[PDB]
């Protein structure tokens, strides 16, 4: 019945000082019991901060907490940014109805030049066609940094059905590998004359088309 | 009352006779040689004189001999589907048997109506009379009858001149509920002096 | 939909005893009446029994009157046979069956009948001298006078084995138009063939590849011999 | 108990209908149950008619039951038949102790022309012969209709042990083919100077020969 | 080392139950407070419940109000879930949970709950209509023209398979140099399908021995798919 608001992301260079907002839209969470927790991407989300100025084991010193009553809130200072802890934060305590989570805020932190975007359609391949099978994979890897949004257009037309993108995860040079799936039908599929697999990442967009007659 | 009545219902409007606080024997319902087939379906037919009832739902109508097999579980069709339904695990029986000598006609008997064009199967135990013109085009016709619209009810024709595959009959199904209440249909108790 | 499972026949020494079952899905099996059938191969339909719906009532065949049991549960929604005393002519696929009336009658003569339109996959027992022996398997090329545009059969022979059944699909499946399994053949000493081939054009010659697949499961064995059509060496 | 007599084998083009007479040679068998099941070989049985004529789904309307009241018989007519409807017909029902089979149908429809029938031999190979075992092999493809009769005969003596004739089997060609084995001791083998694959098709014998050269 | 284990969730049919479970070691478990979280794909984590020490006091959240059941056997050192009348939305990866503590606070002012210290490893629940199916892998034949000095692209394609968990590795996972599994994604179909490709040298291509493991436990499935070099002739 309640939610903390912070975010989506934060993107900032490893010699400066960056903090996280956890306030409430109403109630009032001075004087009570905080915590705050970390989940990179795609495991175990991991403990970071409970009741303020406490820490863990097995975490450096850059983090620090803190909570204020003027605008009810409570704040996590981190100096000294460095890239291997980009992720995702929330925030959690008992407040006056039930124990509350919050949404989410990326970190981004520019320790490797930018890129242009690549793009690489894949249509189905040959044996699928006659199995009446379809399943449009774009690839997008080796972007930095990692956050990309990916829509799906056939003809020129929006496509929203059957969408679904991966979430980029660390690469071993430091990148990121993103991929976006889209469900057709193979009697759909070779109906649209082309397509797109628009990449939109830190404003540049390089596009891609092709034909969906190359499978035969 | 119920199989001699007077009067007969359409299958798309079957009517529903409520059966409570009576006692009702079976014994000249099954050793009758004048009814064509008595479809039992969930108990039994035969030794169920050992089994008492709260109410009992009797509905009736009037089908073609093709049919027949149509009025049961996991089937399909015109009254299996957009007329009636019987779920899998109905309890009761059907019974049906020639209509030929009350209701054909020379010129044909056209009174008994049933529903051809519907968008999805019924529930069961669900009538549906519903008069709304179907459409079976992307195009609507905004309720005008056309090439996109058409009369989702029909008749079929009932003439003595028709085979015994074709000849009309009246069908009759029982469904008995049993709630949290005391029985009230019951069989007569064995008697002795 | 509704749909009946039957599984438990197999390689079964004469004169023992054994256990089977008739899986059910889709409808309702307490409120029906169940039923057991065998079907020979080369023979017809052979009804062994019948039961109640509720078990009360129970309905056998003269010719192994006595010699088997029938049962069902009403619970695990199950229905057994405890057949016995296995003889020749009981090689037979067992048939679970759903009865289309309950116990109708004529209007005289009220008796649970059976009446068959939805049956079950089937299992089959099998009772017989030879052992399950393994097979040796051939490979089948095309004669040299299939070319130039021409068809030209080809593919791979499976003789002498035991028991039933083997399964032939062209590239495992990958190719399905011309897979024509030629029918087991029971050979006087007790054991089995037959053939199965795909047709394709002559301009295949030299360039597509043949994996011929053998599926003989009650016996588990495969032969993946390189299929070709045999060289013109001397 | 009862017993059922069915034509083993009636031959009609699909133009026609076709009847057979479910004769039941003892009791009655009025005012009782009735079923009927088809066949395809190799498969299970498919239910024709219950009680009458009463038909399954999914079944052609063409097929019809009826009985003979006076003669204390069955019958069924399919109007206007198809070369898809080859199939073998089986009579069932229940007199009330059991249940009673018929003696079973082979339909033919005479819808495309007869084959001549060419048969050839596979004598055995020379490294199995080591073991004292050796099987005759026989191949007959390509005969229309499907109704054949295979004999076996050892120097004009006709032979009935070890003889299997298979049930012939649907063709691509639209034509039928089976075979026939004979496994003999090598010393049957060596005695009788030769041996024939007599094959019988309505009426014409068709036969080939093999010799003992090839096996040494 | 403090650890929790997961295991128990998976595909179940919607309006059933299933029991959930967590386990770990290293500490004292009849004292420590414990906790669980779910977490549906795409979006935030949420609360579920809590459990003190002495498995007296029990609070719930509002969405699985009297539908839930938890509780531990301190004995077994277990703790157990009762999830009852599955919904749609309840696919999740579930997490079993830790607090700092038992029940503690501090101000007068206070109440017998604390924190999050520890997590579990996960545990995956199905809730649909789609049942089991195996996987299809194919030899995705890298393209011929990577040779003299470059970097091929091949892989093995899992497609149609249900459910998790499929683990694709190479040399049977000897070979851990440049694989990367990309996510797994349903499709409109309700399936499964997923690449996985491994940067090897273009010079290995023809050379070294390549299968790619692939096992689906589950379904007892695990498949051995080789790459070869592709027969691109006339
Ligand atoms: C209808 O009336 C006739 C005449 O008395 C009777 O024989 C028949 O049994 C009645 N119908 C039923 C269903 O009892």
């Amino acid at each position: 019945n309640f939610m903390l608001t912070q975010p989506h992301s934060v993107s900032e260079s490893p010699g400066k000082t960056v903090t996280i907002s956890c306030t409430r839209n109403s109630g009032s969470i001075a004087s009570n019991y905080v915590q705050w927790y970390q989940q990179r991407p795609g495991s175990a989300p991991t403990t970071v901060i409970y009741e303020d100025n406490q820490r863990p084991s097995g975490v450096p010193d850059r983090f620090s907490g803190s909570i204020d009553s003027s605008s009810n809130s409570a704040s996590l200072t981190i100096s000294g940014l460095k890239t291997e802890d980009e992720a995702d934060y929330y925030c959690h305590s008992y407040d006056s109805d039930n124990v509350v989570f919050g949404g989410g805020t990326k970190l981004t932190v520019l320790g490797q030049p930018k890129a242009a975007p690549s793009v690489t359609l894949f249509p189905p391949s040959s044996e699928e066609l006659q199995a009446n099978k379809a399943t449009l994979v774009c690839l997008i890897s080796d972007f930095y940094p990692g956050a990309v949004t990916v829509a799906w257009k056939a003809d020129s037309s929006p496509v929203k059905a059957g969408v679904e993108t991966t979430t980029p995860s660390k690469q071993s040079n430091n990148k990121y590998a993103a991929s976006s799936y889209l469900s057709l039908t193979p009697e759909q599929w070779k109906s649209h004359r082309s397509y797109s697999c628009q990449v939109t990442h830190e404003g540049s967009t390089v596009e891609k088309t092709v034909a969906p007659t190359e499978c035969s | 009352e119920v199989f001699n009545a007077t009067r007969f219902a359409s299958v798309y409007a079957w009517n529903r006779k409520r059966i409570s606080n009576c006692v009702a024997d079976y014994s000249v319902l099954y050793n009758s040689a004048s009814f064509s087939t008595f479809k039992c379906y969930g108990v039994s037919p035969t030794k169920l004189n050992d089994l008492c009832f709260t109410n009992v739902y009797a509905d009736s109508f009037v089908i073609r001999g093709d049919e027949v097999r149509q009025i049961a579980p996991g089937q399909t069709g015109k009254i299996a589907d957009y007329n009636y339904k019987l779920p899998d695990d109905f309890t009761g029986c059907v019974i049906a048997w020639n209509s030929n000598n009350l209701d054909s006609k020379v010129g044909g008997n056209y009174n008994y109506l049933y529903r051809l064009f519907r968008k999805s199967n019924l529930k069961p135990f669900e009538r549906d009379i519903s008069t709304e013109i179907y459409q079976a085009g992307s195009t609507p016709c905004n309720g005008v009858e056309g090439f996109n619209c058409y009369f989702p009810l029909q008749s079929y024709g009932f003439q003595p001149t028709n085979g015994v595959g074709y000849q009309p009959y009246r069908v009759v199904v029982l469904s008995f509920e049993l709630l949290h209440a005391p029985a009230t249909v019951c069989g007569p108790k064995k008697s002795t002096n | 939909q509704v749909q009946l499972v039957e599984s438990g026949g197999g390689v079964v020494q004469p004169g023992r005893s054994l256990r089977l079952s008739c899986a059910a899905s889709g409808f309702t099996f307490r409120s029906y009446g169940m039923h057991w059938v065998r079907q020979a191969p080369g023979k017809g339909l052979e009804w062994v029994a019948f039961i109640s719906y509720d078990g009360s009532d129970k309905y056998y065949a003269d010719s192994v009157k006595g010699r088997f049991t029938i049962s069902r549960d009403n619970s695990k929604n199950t229905l057994y046979l405890q057949m016995n005393s296995l003889r020749a002519e009981d090689t037979a696929v067992y048939y679970c069956a759903r009865d289309l009336s309950a116990g109708h009658c004529t209007g005289g003569v009220c008796y649970t009948a059976g009446g068959i339109d939805y049956w079950g996959q089937g299992t089959l027992v099998t009772v017989s001298s030879a052992s399950t022996k393994g097979p040796s398997v051939f490979p089948l090329a095309p004669s040299s006078k299939s070319t130039s545009g021409g068809t030209a059969a080809l593919g791979c022979l499976v003789k002498d084995y035991f028991p039933e059944p083997v399964t032939v699909s062209w590239n495992s499946g990958a190719l399905t138009s011309g897979v024509h399994t030629f029918p087991a053949v029971l050979q006087s000493s007790g054991l089995y063939s037959l053939s199965s081939v795909v047709t394709v054009p002559s301009s295949s010659l030299g360039t597509q590849t043949y994996i011929c697949n053998v599926n003989h499961k009650p016996s588990n064995t495969k032969v993946d011999k390189r299929v070709e059509p045999k060289s013109c060496d001397k």
